[PDB]
């Protein structure tokens, strides 16, 4: 989820961007 | 050297940056 993605790997803006509610 | 990792308090921070709404 976002805590592989952002934490353990790097993410792109659009990446995080697409986890907003 | 820059982390450019976001966990945590920080990963919280950046999505109320990112999807917070503030003009």
């Amino acid at each position: 989820g976002i805590v592989e993605q952002c934490c353990t790997s790097i993410c792109s803006l659009y990446q995080l961007e697409n986890y907003c509610n | 050297f820059v982390n450019q990792h976001l966990c945590g308090s920080h990963l919280v921070e950046a999505l109320y940056l990112v999807c917070g709404e503030r003009g």
